[PDB]
């Protein structure tokens, strides 16, 4: 509460104690002073009868209007309902630090004189982005990733849990982070998985969302949507599927191509440019990373670099028992079997395959899954590959 | 009929008092206000009667 700051080595050093130890020494002295005096005199009526007369100064009713322009000097343009502005004064019983321009403040009937500022809504974008808990699950169902989980987690979870690792170094934590793999690994997973173990306000957006129909609008979106990540204490802004708003930004283009790269530009000046960025961690997932800019994932930019493969033997094994881990299964289901081939499959195929094997099963009113039944979901997965045979081969 | 007459007499005076507005309400706060738009002008943070 506006204490002092300590500034001391600010690791855990015997000066820090004892510029600590003179902080509790001086609350001790004001607890014991403020106790003995309300003791000897209540100061209650005191300090009633003060809000009495700042009553009688704000007369009864109070009028909303809206902050227009500070002078700096107890003075303020204050916008009224109709329309009209007021030069008037800033009484002094107002909390000076909830004023900036555009507020909603209580104005003085007879004589406009700004005497109390109302608290504003929530929401300009934080009830659409923030994802609250991720409803998938925690660090349980990802399986196989491990050395990934560890990356993700020295970049957005470290800094925030064990800070004094990186003050010691005097190094600061690095900027970002870009998840990139084929379709159908995790990346997204991962992503709400940390989402939902941080203890920052986590913000996602998908690419597509930034391809607005109104000139400007792209850039005002990711301005407007890392404005209030500044605002909101630690904060984590997810950009799942990036590839849709960067791209190699080739100049021989026309149409919505040119708002695209608008875009994109103001989302790198937002990344790294003249401003520092306050405590913001960025994180970006992108089936394509190789179309991306240059600019767009340079170093300063992106540090870390996440490569997300598909599952080779065992994370295989594991994703099949966490996705069949609530589902009744009969004793005849060659797991093994199933994975043996080197098939490519992906995480999100096997959640499919264990999906469509439960619907079927349901479908046939049996009241256990059965190895053929899986057999036949898988094969019917597989189906959807599409493509030529001898082209490429 | 003479509480009717009576009443139709001091109506004349009783009609000529100011009436009020009628405004819709946002959400009640702090000690015991209220805050009231007022349309077609802006909100108001008013009072309440003890009643
Ligand atoms: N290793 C894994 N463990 C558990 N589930 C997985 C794993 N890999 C993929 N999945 C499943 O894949 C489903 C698809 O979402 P996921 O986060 O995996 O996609 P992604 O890798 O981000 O894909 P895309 O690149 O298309 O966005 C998730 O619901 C998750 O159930
Ligand atoms: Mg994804």
């Amino acid at each position: 509460a506006s204490k002092l700051p300590l500034v001391t080595p600010h690791t855990q050093c015997r000066l820090k104690l004892l510029k600590l130890e003179r902080i509790k020494d001086y609350l001790l002295m004001e607890e014991e002073f403020i106790r003995n005096q309300e003791q000897m005199k209540p100061l209650e009526e005191k300090q009633e009868e003060e809000r009495s007369k700042v009553d009688d100064l704000r007369g009864t009713p109070m009028s909303v209007g809206t902050l227009e322009e500070i002078i700096d000097d107890n003075h303020a343009i204050v916008s009224t309902s109709v329309g009209s502005e007021h030069y008037v004064s800033i009484l002094s019983f107002v909390d000076k630090d909830l004023l900036e321009p555009g507020c909603s403040v209580l104005l003085n009937h007879k004589v406009h004189a700004v005497i109390g500022v109302l608290m504003d809504d929530t929401d300009p974008l934080v009830t659409v982005m923030k994802v609250e808990k991720a409803p998938q699950e925690t660090y349980a169902d990802i399986g196989g990733l491990d050395n990934q989980i560890q990356e993700i987690k020295e970049s957005v979870e470290l800094p925030l849990t064990h800070p004094e690792y990186y003050e010691e170094m005097g190094i600061k934590p690095p900027k970002g982070v870009i998840l990139y793999g084929p379709p159908g690994t995790g990346k997204t997973l991962l992503a709400k998985a940390v989402a939902n173990q941080t203890s920052a306000t986590f913000l996602r957006v998908v690419g597509s969302e930034l391809i607005q129909k109104y000139l400007g609008d792209g850039p005002k979106l990711v301005r407007e949507l890392f404005r209030v990540a500044e605002e909101h204490a630690p904060s984590i802004v997810f950009i799942d599927e990036i590839d849709a708003i960067g791209t190699k930004r080739y100049d021989s283009n026309s149409g919505g191509e040119r708002e695209i790269q608008r875009t994109m530009l103001e989302l790198l000046n937002q990344l790294d440019g003249f401003d520092s960025r306050g405590d913001v961690k960025v994180i970006m997932a992108t089936n394509r990373i190789e179309t991306l800019d240059p600019a767009l994932i340079r170093p300063g930019r992106i540090d870390r670099k996440i490569e997300f493969p598909l599952p080779d033997e065992k994370t295989k094994k594991r994703i099949f028992q966490i996705h069949t881990s609530r589902m009744t299964l009969a004793d005849d289901v060659t797991l093994d079997d199933l994975i043996m081939a080197k098939d490519d499959l992906s995480g999100a195929d096997i959640k499919a395959i264990c999906t469509e094997a439960g619907l079927m099963a349901l479908r046939e009113r049996r009241m256990k899954v059965t190895n053929e039944d899986f057999k036949k979901s898988k094969e019917n997965v597989l189906y959807k590959k599409q493509e030529g045979t001898p082209e490429g081969l | 009929l003479n509480a009717k007459v009576r009443l139709l007499r001091e109506e004349l005076q009783l009609l000529q008092e100011q009436g009020s507005y009628v405004g819709e309400v946002v959400r009640a706060m702090d000690k015991k206000k209220v805050l009231v738009k007022v349309h077609p002008e802006g909100k108001f943070v008013v009072d309440v009667d003890k009643n």
